[PDB]
């Protein structure tokens, strides 16, 4: 059926595994799905994943090529990359990014996120771990398991998400509506780690998460943040920590590439520089 | 149809429009698959959707999850021939449990999809016609609603000066009344004849005008006028009935209580409305 050459991990639903397909000799990576361990039958997140996928195409998204239904098990079938950009990173040859790749990686980040907003998808789970780099140097968002097909306008979604040391200040302050604002964050966070080499926000829980980033960009105020005092888990009794220059954090960095990491790290999501500005941006230029 | 949505921060507009018209191609309908189940009767579609929209009612269920269901249920009949009669609550209840494992937080749990056929479909059935489903659709479960269409068309009429697109910003009476005439039409199968976005701008032109149907579908007259047309007796048994007041339900924040799905009596409705 599938040649299981190994196993490289477990996953949101089941268990993850290289493999060759025998009739072509072509890799893929596999995750299964044991039907008879689900009561609620397909998981949301498979069901998600897949249907997103169907239709969710582009150079810089991880491909499904297949779902195979066979016995009491559901394989989803995806194109194989080498590895992961945390994988890499925690890797000698990563160990130390040259500024151009950490430049094209971001770029190729920010295209694959834009498509994904342009076709009404939100991730909501953007982390080195879900970024899959081949030996060429493309870059693809993977994992769309978390990941929700909006409405225009949309609606309140699911409350807590985003993997803690990568979630946006208005999913910790607990706002009823969040937007595709949530993936900027993100990727704010992923490009300081890229720099720095470290969880630019590597919390212990919620408070510390949000104590961690008003540490460094300062406590926002009405004046910074219009709404912020009136969101549900906001507090007056938050210290009130001021702005740290962003050049101490990321010394190495471009100027150009400070900016940007600053408008991608607005702790306001309606000020939030979207994916398409991002891509518009002077560290782009030559 | 040129863009009825503002500049957008987060893309080009035009792109962004471009994207939702290519669904209306992708996902197809057909008013006629039923020719393809000689046995069964239109009546026999009414009833089941009708109530699939009072098991929504009852568990709190977004419309958007009722017209996924519709959608899938539709589609899926489409892909297969000569299903009997008493296997249609089955495909029902299972395209709902689909669609609310898709589109809810919270979904209800198998032995309640279950539970409210009242011992006709075991869990094991579901789990079973799910897959069944799924896979007939190639697994395409994204369309754009008929109900997806009126909350842009809603959101685009109530623009504020900020040009917000993504936080909603529309009153809940002309929503939920125009949506009453929608389920309305939606239990006949001659609706499937006209694309979902059409069906949506007809039954907001039956509420409003032209002027107000064009800015927010960029449709033309042209476009809509067999739709409008065919929509009249559906307009006219809702208008002689009276439309529904806003419902308050139990956990939901009255200011979200117009996107759960409602059910009254629309067979009666129905009935009278064909009757025309």
């Amino acid at each position: 059926m599938f040649q299981k050459v190994e196993k490289i991990g477990e996953g949101t639903y089941g268990v993850v595994y290289k493999a060759k397909n025998r009739e072509t000799g072509q890799l893929v990576a596999l995750k299964k799905i044991r039907l008879d361990l689900e009561m609620e039958g397909v998981p949301s997140t498979a069901i998600r994943e897949i249907s997103l996928l169907k239709e969710l195409k582009h150079p810089n998204i991880v491909r499904l090529l297949d779902v195979v239904h066979n016995e009491r098990k559901l394989y989803l079938v995806f194109e194989f990359l080498s590895q992961d950009l945390k994988k890499y990173m925690d890797s000698t040859p990563g160990s130390e990014l040259p500024l151009h790749l950490i430049k094209s990686y971001l770029f190729q980040l920010l295209q694959g996120v834009s498509f994904c907003h342009s076709h009404r998808v939100i991730h909501r789970d953007l982390k080195p771990q879900n970024l899959l780099i081949n030996e060429l140097g493309a870059i693809k968002l993977a994992d769309f398991g978390l990941a929700r097909a909006f409405g225009v306008p949309l609606r309140t979604y699911t409350h807590e998400v985003v993997t803690l040391w990568y979630r946006a200040p208005e999913i910790l302050l607990g706002s009823k509506f969040y937007t595709t604002a949530v993936d900027i964050w993100s990727i704010g966070c992923i490009f300081a780690e890229m720099v720095t080499r470290k969880a630019l926000f590597p919390g212990d829980s919620e408070i510390d998460q949000l104590f961690r980033i008003f540490r460094m960009l300062g406590t926002p105020s009405e004046d910074t943040w219009p709404g912020v005092t009136q969101l549900p888990d906001y507090k007056g009794s938050f210290p009130k920590w001021t702005r740290k220059g962003l050049e101490e954090i990321v010394p190495n960095l471009e100027p150009e590439g400070r900016d940007l990491l600053m408008q991608l790290l607005q702790y306001d999501p309606s000020q939030r520089i979207t994916a398409k500005t991002a891509l518009a941006h002077p560290y782009f230029s030559s | 149809r040129g863009s009825p949505l503002p500049v957008l921060s987060w893309a080009n507009r035009e792109e962004v429009w471009k994207i939702m018209l290519n669904k209306e191609k992708t996902y197809l309908r057909d008013q006629h698959f039923l020719e393809q189940h000689p046995l069964l009767q239109p009546k026999m579609r009414a009833i089941l959707l009708d109530w699939l929209m009072e098991v929504c009612e009852v568990y709190k269920l977004h419309r958007e999850t009722f017209y996924l269901a519709q959608d899938f249920f539709d589609r899926y009949m489409a892909t297969q021939e000569n299903v009997v009669k008493t296997l249609l609550q089955l495909i029902g209840i299972s395209s709902l449990f689909i669609a609310a494992k898709l589109e809810e937080i919270y979904p209800p749990k198998l032995h309640q999809f279950a539970y409210v056929t009242d011992g006709a479909c075991s869990g094991d059935e579901i789990l079973t016609m799910e897959l069944m489903i799924m896979k007939a659709l190639k697994w395409r479960l994204s369309p754009l609603t008929i109900v997806s269409w009126l909350n842009v068309y809603m959101q685009v009429a109530y623009l504020n000066d900020l040009h917000e697109v993504l936080l909603p910003q529309y009153p809940q009476q002309i929503f939920i009344q125009i949506a009453e005439l929608l389920d309305l039409c939606v239990l006949d199968v001659d609706c499937l004849e006209f694309p979902y976005g059409i069906l949506a701008a007809s039954a907001l032109y039956h509420f409003s005008s032209s002027e107000l149907m064009q800015k927010v579908s960029g449709y033309q007259w042209c476009d809509i006028e067999n739709c409008v047309k065919w929509m009249v007796p559906f307009a006219m048994v809702i208008r002689e009935t009276g439309s529904s007041k806003l419902k308050h339900f139990r956990g939901v924040a009255d200011e979200d209580a117009h996107n759960i799905q409602t059910h009254r009596d629309s067979l009666d409705l129905l009935d009278k409305a064909r009757a025309k």
